[PDB]
């Protein structure tokens, strides 16, 4: 989020800090999707030990 | 009622407490950063909100 | 009784890097401001950078940014300056110098005196 | 009415480890059973 | 042997104790968004007013 919005600019990153925690939620949602994508395959193919 | 404790504004009900402050701390805060207790400037006693 | 001595002359080829050392004996050396000055043949003088050993953060000129590095060693009491990515225009004489009264305030430096004790000079000739 | 004192300045000081020292209360807020 | 398997392993009920953590945490981020300037000079309405 930070690098997408304000590319390596300190004065942009200091202004971005006043909006709270908007970027962390996006990172968390994307991480959750990425984690679910592996259970999707594991529940289908791994049926024999 | 409405209270103005040395710069802290708000509405609510006050009552006695059992908390103990170190002798430089003025007020207290909760998990979500909401004020919970205050100290009377003139009597140095702890009150709830 | 404060005196600073440098290393010997150097001959280099383009694209290499050089490192010059300055050893000061007879003083505290901890609260001074050690600078670096360059003089080209038949030209004037230029400012490169400086450091206060006790603090540990140097100040660099804008022109020599990303190309020079100044460090200090308190135990052996010796200051190092390293110059990389050599060109053919980096052929001059280098001087150590010392500012006795220097402060910090914020991350910058503040001087209240001029340089009084100088080094001797190290010639660095870059060619091929 | 000053008097000169220093003479023959010599060997620089020494250095020591600090471990975990130099922590102060940042503000005047009372907290209990929490990590900040 | 079902009681031993449930009691000995603490993480047996990981699916049920996973919507409680997600629901509560998403609530906290809401309340903590009441202390952001959002470009203004203060986060308190009565202070600016
Ligand atoms: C602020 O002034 C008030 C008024 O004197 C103080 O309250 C009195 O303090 C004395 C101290 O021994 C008590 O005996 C009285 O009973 C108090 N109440 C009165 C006189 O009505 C108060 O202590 C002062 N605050 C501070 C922090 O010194």
């Amino acid at each position: 989020c930070t690098m997408y919005i304000c590319g390596d600019s300190t004065e942009c990153s200091n202004l971005l800090l006043q909006y709270g925690s908007f970027c962390t939620q996006l990172n968390r949602a994307l991480t959750g999707i990425a984690v679910e994508q592996d259970k999707n395959t594991q529940e289908v193919f791994a049926q024999v030990k | 009622v409405n209270f103005n404790f040395n710069g802290l504004t708000g509405t609510g009900v006050l009552t006695e407490s059992n908390k103990k402050f170190l002798p430089f701390q003025q007020f207290g805060r909760d998990i979500a950063d909401t004020t919970d207790a205050v100290r009377d400037p003139q009597t140095l006693e702890i009150l709830d909100i | 009784q404060v005196q600073l001595v440098q290393s010997g002359a150097e001959v280099k080829k383009p694209g290499s890097s050089v490192k010059v050392s300055c050893k000061a004996s007879g003083g505290t050396f901890i609260n001074y401001a050690v600078t670096w000055v360059r003089q080209a043949p038949g030209q004037g003088l230029e400012w490169m950078g400086g450091i206060i050993p006790i603090l540990g953060i140097p100040n660099y000129a804008q022109k020599f940014q990303g190309r020079v590095t100044i460090t200090a060693d308190k135990s052996t009491s010796t200051a190092y300056m390293e110059l990389s990515s050599l060109r053919s225009e980096d052929t001059a004489v280098y001087y150590c110098a010392r500012v006795p009264q220097a402060g910090a305030a914020q991350g910058h430096y503040y001087y209240y005196y001029g340089m009084d004790v100088w080094g001797q000079g190290t010639t660095v000739t870059v060619s091929s | 009415q000053c008097v000169n004192l220093t003479t023959r300045t010599q060997l620089p000081p020494a250095y020591t480890n600090s471990f975990t020292r130099g922590v102060y209360y940042p503000d005047k807020v009372f907290r209990s059973s929490v990590l900040h | 042997k079902i009681q031993d398997s449930l009691s000995s392993t603490p993480s047996a009920l990981g699916k049920l104790q996973d919507v409680v953590n997600q629901n509560a945490q998403a609530l906290n981020t809401l309340v903590k968004q009441l202390s952001s300037n959002f470009g203004a000079i203060s986060s308190v309405l009565n202070d600016i007013l």
